[PDB]
């Protein structure tokens, strides 16, 4: 048997949150702020992907480039192995060559 | 006395400008205190729900970073050795526990690392979206223009009663200029309300204008928006970023 | 099972009119109501009112 | 101290002397002459456009919105606009008010 | 499958066509929502074609409840005690009209 026998607790959502009400504000800041700031500079997150989309292999390569010197030892070993595997997969395997 | 507002920017030969009432927040019934006209290229462009959806989806998705991640069959603890050799018993061939076929194994095609969804629409497209949203707000009787946002009392219930009496709506986006000339009265009144949102002109955006039922600008905000959105037309190629001198560009 | 009059969608006058209309006849409305009343119903109603003390 | 004025209905109905009232207010705003066509004078001058429209709104309780305000170039345009009359009754109440057949009942959970 | 489903013989209710034909449909009850994208076809059906349907056949009693619902519905009740419930969820006005005429 897989279904729950009861209804899950009703999940209320505050649509007029501070965050939800202020979402999108100060976008278009370059367009109507004399281009002093780019909207890509409003992005918060990892240092290796701010204003950058990239592939998965591209993301791994960029992370090892930008922040791979102050990474943990096991994490960096994992990143190196992932880059190796991804290189092999994206360069030797699949349809469409 | 009446306050009449014209368009400073050059309206083209055809396309006579559009009109709008100028109101105030000082009085409770102080409607129709003046009359303004608005540039047709900004406030009367084509509907363009295509562009509205484009800009709204860009605003939703360009800043998103997804931190979901799984472990592949190489990052799961253990699993180095081959259990129960290949040919002996009557069990299926396996070269490792932690393979995706195993309970506790790695995920074959799960999410990988922090993923970014960054892309940019052309700034001409985004400015077109802004003009389109302003045009829609005017065309659907959802735009109100004030001489200035000023309240005699400065309390939230006054502003709520004023909006209800003027039949604006439930959610009101008030727009001012420079974030520093915002008067203490409206700042105090709006800092407590939930569906009344005070933003400077620099923060105007398609997502906020669509999320709020009514848009309430001021006359200096109207002129500022007109200038900034019109500059995108009749502009050269960049040739380098517009944060650099560009003699006539402030 | 319960009466149809005890269920949500019920308007007695509309039901009577539709009944009369469906067999393609022109009934007198009051006469039809009289024909649908019953004696035992009246006795039950008066017993209820006399036991509740309401006139 | 100035709390809660009562709300006003959106229902409007033009009077019978509407032509005469528009005539009188046009003279009182313009100060000009009738001779040929009082129903054909333009309103490119925003000052007298404002005065005419604000006086009409104050008198009749009906104010031209901005979308229609864009497209009023002649006083006959506002003359046509003031023969709209609209009603501010709920769709639910108008559904009741319509000549409903005796075999159609409408209830309400609002 | 016939071997996996019930069966019956062709029959009338009360010898309908022998004397006078009578409309076997007794009631139509509509649950439609004030707001809600799924009740838009039902909303316009109530706006336009429900009045004409009621005037067309007066042997049927039609109720419209107008309550908040995610799935608008029509319940058809027949002279022989049969009850049938249909979903008019996200249906066009022509679809709803065909459905009620079939009912
Ligand atoms: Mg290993
Ligand atoms: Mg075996
Ligand atoms: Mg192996
Ligand atoms: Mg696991």
């Amino acid at each position: 048997i897989g279904i729950r026998l009861t209804l899950p607790p009703p999940k209320v959502v505050d649509r007029w949150n501070e965050k939800r009400a202020m979402f999108g504000v100060y976008d278009n800041i370059g367009i109507l702020g004399n281009f002093e700031k780019h909207p890509k500079e409003l992005i918060r997150g990892p240092i290796w992907l701010r204003g950058w989309k990239g592939n998965e292999l591209q993301r791994c390569i960029r992370k090892r480039k930008m922040v791979g010197s102050r990474m943990f030892a096991d994490d960096l070993h994992n990143l190196n192995k992932r880059i190796r595997y991804l290189y092999k997969h994206f360069n030797r395997h699949g349809k469409f060559r | 006395e009446p306050v009449l507002r014209k368009v400073e920017l050059p309206v083209p030969t055809h396309r006579r400008p559009v009109q709008a009432w100028v109101e105030s927040l000082r009085g409770f019934e102080q409607e129709r205190v003046g009359l303004a006209d608005l540039h047709p290229d900004v406030f009367a462009t084509a509907p363009r729900l295509d562009i509205l959806h484009q800009v709204a989806m860009w605003q939703k998705n360009f800043k998103r970073i997804s931190y979901a991640k799984t472990k592949t069959r190489a990052e799961v603890r253990g699993g180095g050795r081959k259990p129960w050799p290949q040919k002996g018993t009557g069990r299926a061939r396996h070269g490792s526990i932690r393979s995706p076929l195993w309970r506790g194994g790695g995920v074959a095609h799960g999410p990988r690392g922090p993923t970014s969804y960054y892309y940019m629409l052309p700034m001409k497209v985004r400015a077109l979206g802004l003009k389109v949203a302003l045009t829609v707000k005017l065309a659907q009787d959802d735009l109100h223009i004030m001489d200035s946002l000023e309240l005699p009392t400065g309390d939230p219930q006054y502003l709520t009663e004023l909006a209800h009496y003027r039949r604006w709506g439930d959610s009101v986006l008030l727009v001012d200029l420079t974030h520093e000339e915002m008067p203490q009265s409206i700042v105090e009144a709006t800092s407590r309300l939930k569906t009344f949102n005070l933003i400077p002109a620099v923060g105007l955006n398609v997502h906020s204008m669509l999320k709020h039922q009514t848009l309430v600008l001021t006359l200096p905000t109207v002129a500022f928006l007109e200038d900034k959105l019109l500059w995108q037309d009749s502009r050269y190629r960049p040739l380098y970023p517009f944060s650099l001198p560009y003699s006539d560009f402030p | 099972p319960v009466r149809r009059s005890e269920k949500p969608n019920w308007d007695y006058h509309a039901e009577i009119q539709a009944f009369g209309h469906r067999l393609q006849e022109n009934f007198s409305l009051d006469l039809l109501k009289t024909a649908f009343v019953n004696s035992c119903y009246i006795k039950s109603e008066e017993a209820k009112r006399q036991q509740l003390g309401i006139e | 101290i100035l709390v809660c004025p009562p709300l006003r209905s959106r229902a409007y109905t033009p009077p019978e002397d509407l032509q005469s009232r528009l005539e009188s207010y046009v003279k009182e705003v313009f100060g000009s002459s009738l001779p040929s066509n009082w129903q054909d004078i333009s309103l490119e001058d925003s000052r007298l456009k404002f005065n005419l429209l604000a006086h009409l709104a104050d008198d009749l309780g009906h104010v031209v919105p901005n979308s229609r305000l864009h497209q009023m170039c002649r006083v006959r345009d506002v003359l046509d606009f003031y023969n709209v009359p609209i009603q501010d009754r709920s769709k639910f109440d108008e559904l009741s008010a319509s000549n409903l057949p005796p075999n159609l009942k409408i209830t309400w959970s609002y | 499958t016939a071997r996996g489903t019930p069966s019956r013989f062709l029959a009338s209710v009360l010898h309908n066509g022998l004397g006078r034909y009578v409309q076997q449909l007794q009631r139509l009850s509509f649950s439609v929502s004030r707001d809600g994208a799924s009740s838009r076809g039902a909303r316009e059906f109530v706006e336009r074609e429900v009045i004409d349907f009621a005037r067309r056949n007066p042997g049927v009693v039609i109720y419209v409840n107008s309550r908040p619902c995610c799935v608008p519905r029509v319940v058809a009740e027949y002279l022989n005690g049969a009850v049938r419930e249909e979903s008019i969820h996200c249906k066009s006005v022509e679809e709803i009209s065909t459905l009620v005429q079939k009912l």
